[PDB]
């Protein structure tokens, strides 16, 4: 791999974008295209910050 | 006027188990509605189970 | 035998309307009579129903259907129940029906489900439809197992 | 609507809806803080049913009942022939009907 | 011939009830919707008996 | 050739409901919400009473009809 | 997608707005967006902080899986493998890249990237601009063929110009060589393939002698449906005059462009002033309803059935339509004044509409 | 095409002619030669050229 | 056979999508010559070849009181006959004459589907576009370039659909 | 000819798809197969009977015991399709005792 | 299709549904006209 | 706009405009679902 | 009538939804008396799964038996370790696991 | 003939009439039909037959 300087915060999805945001376009659309069957929408986390 | 008739019966196609299997289907079938006679057959899970 | 009896004596018809206005209510029939708005229906079990007789103490039932046209099949759907306990199909009145319990094939209350062994499919007398190595026993859907070591 | 009694309108029994005759911004605030503090039931949206075009004024019945125009018999199995009728400025919807 | 659910209950009342509690009237007599059958509603407690 | 007078009004905005529920149901793939969630050998009397209480009522999510009931937080059973 | 391949690349490896493209971040972060400002001023703190983290100093990244999945997918939508080996050559090339890797390779990387894009646009231009592979062959073929004609040479340079014309200017049409012999076919997976060489040898007995011998048909066997079909495939090219008419190929060429003329034109071808608005109505309808009800039950004067039904109407959509509820009020004033037939038909009957000049 | 008979015990056929045209034209050229073309539109004989 | 005179190829329709499945040589209406002379195998040869030129040529080329439903109906507007409505005082027994109003009625009567339709093909059509289809010189290039319509197992996007899963 | 086993009822049927320019119709009938003999070349030693024989002949005998006739193209369209039957899609030949 | 069943003393019958559709289309262009176009797809009419 | 909401995303958490409520004993209810 | 259309589209199989087939008008109507008059059971919308590019043609196995390629018994605990090979192009979900 | 002979919307060859009134006497019976020939077919008396 590469190592990473990004803030932890983010680069570990505690604080940041949301799934349908650093996801890739294609992924993201890949992703919604087949929810029905082969649900991909729990690998990723959403951060919520109050 | 003419009598075209409407219902084409066949032989192959059961309706009584399709009606069950739908009212099973579009509503909760463990009440009762005696209008219809309607009370699904059932044992005690007790007694085919001891 | 027992002599249970019953006897109708009369039979009447009730409908009822939803008292739409004059005006609403040509308006909608005038809609509901076009070529493109019409009402479909399907049935729910969508099925086709076959039925094959084995006798006692059987423990193999061939079934062959001759050549087909297959477009539009969704799949399949099978039980085992008692010829006993159930009457002869079309005919008005069997005569030799002496049984009065649950009609599993009416009132869907199947309990011979676990009496299967296994189910093989094949197509043109060759090929078989489980498919190309998909199941851990590739030629037939195998239910229940006796004693097996694997 | 013509007859609607302004008492109504500020008692806020007919006419305009919570989220509209409040102001802009009291909406928002109220969409914002949805999940803390509620503040969607203190308030009242108006719900009316239509007046025109939806139910004939002219005598019509309800519960039609229609009798056995024919009946067959036999020692196993009886047949009852209906002449049903669904005049005009009418719709029937077959669930309805029960022997 | 005016009683329904095999019990002493005109069908006029019976609808007029169903009507006014559910709805369900002109297009047929399925049971309540259990979210729209509270407990004080009527269908819960209509118990026809002989 | 507008039928929005016909419909109930949610206050000068007519209570359209959404053109996509059209019914389509079949043996395998249809699902409908509402499922099927549900001399005393022994005398507790209690709890037994208070579970015939509760056999004859009910309890869901999608029973928005009306209110959720104050503050909130969006929950399961689908 | 999207064919060019940096395109129908970068959707894969990229988040959406982050600081990959610096500039509009740090736009959007301080007020400088005019789409919507004030929006990052109201976010929650930890957010806040993170971008402006991120702002100030910038992350590294690693571009390798970017470049190597761009010529990927380039050679992908090229044909050069087929798709499941396009995901084994992923990884194929990436173990190649990492286990050979230094700066002059991302530079090459970087340089393969630029060619592929530019070999796939070439190609596919290329593919719709004529096929030069199909020119090559016919001119192969075309040298194959002798050049001199004893009975005519005019008509026959004519024809294979024509010919030349037909295959240049009409792409995904196919001339190749397959067995001794050329054909040419008017599309990938399509009908109509006309043996070139056969309908050639057929069609040099028929050149400069047939112009006299087009009356009768004594000779007509002689031409093979083939070379009909070649000869129908050039009907619209070979215009009028460029084959000199009064000769039997020139009959069949004449009538050919004739009839698929007629088809394709043909074929581009194919193929009370006043009356109130609804809210009217609805007042139309209430002025009648409370009209008739208090003339009905009250027995009052209509004069005073009109005044009633006045007042009592709602403010606001009483002033708003003022000046068609008073036109109306009047208009009904002086029917009940002077026609009372007239106006209580026209109180008491539904679907009556105001008559024209009314206005 | 879908057939209903009653049970029979021995083995049976349903025969099912299906109509076509069958033609035949002759042609004679010279002294003794016999030139046949024939022809069943629906179910055809087959030769090809 | 031969690869100037050829039999022609003949459309099998699938009437439930409604797309054309594969086709085929004829192979019913055949004429057996095998027992004539070169005089009617000429003459015959020349009648099929007759019979190309009939095939390849269609197919390039050729491709008040409204009726209501094929019963009219008359069509009236101011034929409001009861004017009366029922006010507090009245009451207004069995009624009602059935008349198209002129433009709510026949309109919503006769209007056409939301969106049109982008599918498979009906039969008249399909009988209008599908003749026959000549094929002169089979399979004659390299591999890729023959027309895979025929083969009623191939699917246009994924490429030969594997029978049986 | 096509074959029926020992108290068979159903006798489907199916041909590939072809073209049916200039048809006519349809004949058929039930022939007891030890009567009509292999329709090949000569001696059938299988064939041991020396009656009538109702495929030559045309002494057929048996058109009583056919019950319905189905036809159908493509499998999905029956032939008389336009509802030109008083049962809808079916030749029904001989009705049971179900009188309707 | 091969199925085979523990062994049972009494005789019983497998019975086999074979999921299809089966749609009906209704139609009515006038007063009192009903035209129906009835529809079973796997297994129309002709069925075995 | 709002920044007092719970944020899910960068996008906020926000419900409809339309949210606030009525209900009579009435029967003035037994209306249908949030979907 | 099949003349018309063809027998999947006709019958309200694979083709437009109900919201797109019938008329504006029709349409119109249903949204506006959806709360007191039914329409929506009276229709069909066909279901479609897609065609390509989910599920494969060629032989791929839904499941696998991995026998353990070492174990180490020991007094207190079990050791087994297995060589999990996920073959190219297939995508193993651990979820679906289990010993 | 091609054509201008048989229609191809559906027509049925065979229509069957339901009586609408009927009378029982000692001896004689009497039925009443409303025949209705079609809006474009033509029949001939001479097949029909009770």
């Amino acid at each position: 791999a590469t190592p990473s300087m990004m803030p932890q915060w983010s680069y570990m999805h505690i604080s940041g974008q949301d799934a349908s945001e650093y996801l890739s376009p294609g992924l993201v659309q890949f992703a919604r295209a087949t929810e029905t069957y082969f649900s991909l929408n729990n690998k990723f986390r959403n951060p919520t910050v109050a | 006027a003419s009598q075209l008739n409407a219902v084409v019966d066949l032989q192959d196609r059961n309706t009584e188990l399709s009606y069950q299997l739908l009212l099973d289907s579009i509503g909760d079938r463990t009440r009762y509605f005696s209008m219809w006679n309607q009370a699904v057959d059932s044992y005690d899970p007790d007694v085919r189970i001891i | 035998v027992d002599g249970a009896s019953i006897k109708f004596d009369s039979i009447c018809l009730y409908a009822t309307f939803f008292p739409m206005a004059h005006n609403t209510a040509s308006t909608l029939e005038a809609m509901l009579r076009n070529d493109t708005n019409d009402q479909s229906f399907n049935d729910y079990l969508s099925a086709a129903n076959m039925l094959y007789p084995i006798p006692a103490n059987a423990t193999n039932v061939p079934i062959s259907i001759p050549s087909r046209n297959w477009a539009a099949f969704r799949g399949w759907a099978f039980t085992r129940l008692k010829t006993k306990e159930t009457p002869s199909l079309g005919s008005g009145y069997d005569p030799y029906y002496t049984y009065s319990g649950s009609i599993p094939y009416l009132d869907g209350t199947f309990y011979l489900n676990h009496t299967f062994k296994k189910v093989a499919i094949t197509f043109d007398s060759s090929v078989s439809w489980p498919g190309n190595d998909r199941l851990l026993t590739p030629n037939e859907f195998e239910i229940k197992r006796s004693v097996d070591g694997e | 609507t013509p007859s609607m009694m302004p008492q109504w309108s500020y008692m806020h029994i007919s006419g305009q809806d919570a989220s509209e005759y409040l102001s802009p911004g009291l909406v928002q605030f109220a969409r914002a803080t949805e999940t803390y503090f509620s503040l969607n039931n203190k308030f009242r949206n108006p719900t009316v049913a239509p007046t025109h075009d939806v139910t004939t004024d002219r005598s019509q019945r309800l519960t039609l009942r229609f009798i056995p125009v024919d009946r067959e018999d036999t020692a196993y199995s009886y047949k009852a022939r209906f002449t049903l009728a669904v005049g005009d400025n009418r719709v029937l919807d077959m669930a309805s009907t029960y022997f | 011939g005016y009683n329904v659910a095999q019990c002493n209950m005109t069908k006029d009342w019976f609808l007029v009830q169903m009507l006014a509690n559910y709805n369900i009237g002109y297009q047929g007599f399925y049971i309540p919707e259990s979210y729209k059958d509270r407990m004080y509603s009527f269908f819960r407690n209509f118990q026809p008996m002989s | 050739i507008n039928f929005a007078s016909l419909a109930p009004r949610h206050g000068s905005r007519p209570f359209m409901g959404n053109w996509q529920d059209i019914g389509t149901s079949n043996m395998s793939g249809g699902a409908f919400s509402w499922g099927s969630l549900w001399k005393a050998w022994n005398s507790s009397t209690g709890q037994m009473l208070r579970d015939k209480l509760k056999e004859q009522n009910f309890q869901q999510k999608v029973v928005d009809g009306l209110a959720s009931g104050i503050s909130g937080v969006v929950d399961l059973a689908n | 997608t999207d064919p060019a391949v940096r395109a129908a690349l970068q959707s894969q490896p990229s988040g959406l707005n982050s600081t990959d493209d610096w500039r509009q971040v740090m736009d959007r972060i301080m007020s400088l967006t005019a789409r919507n400002p004030d929006a990052f001023r109201q976010q929650p703190q930890a957010n806040r902080l993170s971008a402006i983290l991120e702002a100030v100093v910038p992350a590294r990244a690693n571009p390798t899986h970017e470049k190597v999945l761009a010529i990927v997918n380039a050679l992908a939508e090229n044909r050069a493998i087929r798709p499941d080996e396009a995901g084994l050559v992923y990884d194929a090339l990436l173990q190649r890249v990492a286990r050979y890797n230094s700066g002059n390779v991302q530079t090459n990387l970087d340089r393969l990237v630029g060619d592929v894009r530019e070999a796939v646009a070439q190609r596919e231009r290329a593919q719709q601009q004529g096929n030069l592979g199909s020119m090559v062959a016919l001119n192969a073929f075309l040298s194959t063929q002798p050049a001199n004609v004893p009975r005519g040479q005019e008509d026959y340079t004519n024809f294979v110009s024509a010919l030349r014309l037909m295959v240049t200017e009409t792409p995904q049409s196919e001339v190749y060589q397959s067995g001794p012999d050329y054909f040419f076919q008017t599309s990938r997976q399509g009908l109509q393939t006309v043996n070139l060489s056969q309908a050639f040898k057929n069609l040099q007995g028929l050149w400069g002698v047939r112009a006299p011998t087009g009356d009768r048909a004594t000779v007509s066997s002689l031409l093979t449906p083939n070379s009909r079909l070649l000869l129908l495939l050039i009907a619209p090219f070979t215009d009028s005059g460029s084959v000199s008419r009064d000769t039997y190929l020139g009959h069949l060429l004449t009538l050919y462009r004739e009839a698929i003329g007629q088809a394709h034109v043909d074929e581009h071808t194919f193929q009370s002033l006043h009356s109130l608005n609804s809210e009217e109505e609805r007042i139309l309808r209430y002025v009648q309803q409370s009209v008739s009800l208090n003339l009905m039950r009250d027995g009052v004067t209509p004069s005073v059935a009109l005044d009633m039904t006045a007042r009592n109407m709602e403010p606001g959509m009483y002033a708003s339509n003022r000046p068609f509820i008073n036109r109306l009020m009047d208009y009904l004033h002086r029917a009940a004044a002077v026609n009372p037939e007239y106006f209580t038909n026209a109180i008491l009957n539904p679907h009556w509409l105001p008559p024209p000049g009314f206005y | 095409m879908t057939f209903e008979v009653d049970p029979m015990d021995e083995p049976t056929l349903l025969y099912v002619l299906f109509e076509v045209f069958d033609v035949v034209r002759v042609h004679r050229p010279h002294r003794g030669v016999i030139e046949t073309v024939y022809l069943r539109t629906p179910f055809s004989a087959g030769n090809a050229t | 056979m031969s690869k100037e005179i050829p039999t022609p190829y003949m459309w099998s329709y699938q009437p439930q999508m409604g797309l054309a499945a594969g086709a085929a040589q004829d192979y019913s209406t055949r004429i057996n010559y095998m027992s004539a002379g070169p005089h009617m195998i000429s003459r015959v040869n020349g009648i099929r070849a007759h019979r190309n030129r009939i095939l390849l040529e269609q197919a390039a080329i050729t491709t008040l009181t409204i009726r209501g439903r094929g019963i009219q109906l008359n069509d009236e507007s101011v034929s409001s006959s009861l004017g009366l409505r029922p006010d507090g005082t009245f009451q207004i027994g069995g009624a009602g004459r059935p008349s198209f109003t002129p433009r709510q009625a026949i309109l919503t009567l006769q209007t056409s589907s939301s969106e049109p339709r982008s599918g498979g093909i009906g039969t008249l059509q399909f009988i209008e576009e599908f003749v026959p289809s000549v094929y002169f010189n089979p399979f004659s290039g390299p591999p890729g370039h023959y027309p895979d319509q025929f083969i009623p197992n191939f699917d246009a996007v994924k490429d030969s659909a594997d029978g049986y899963d």
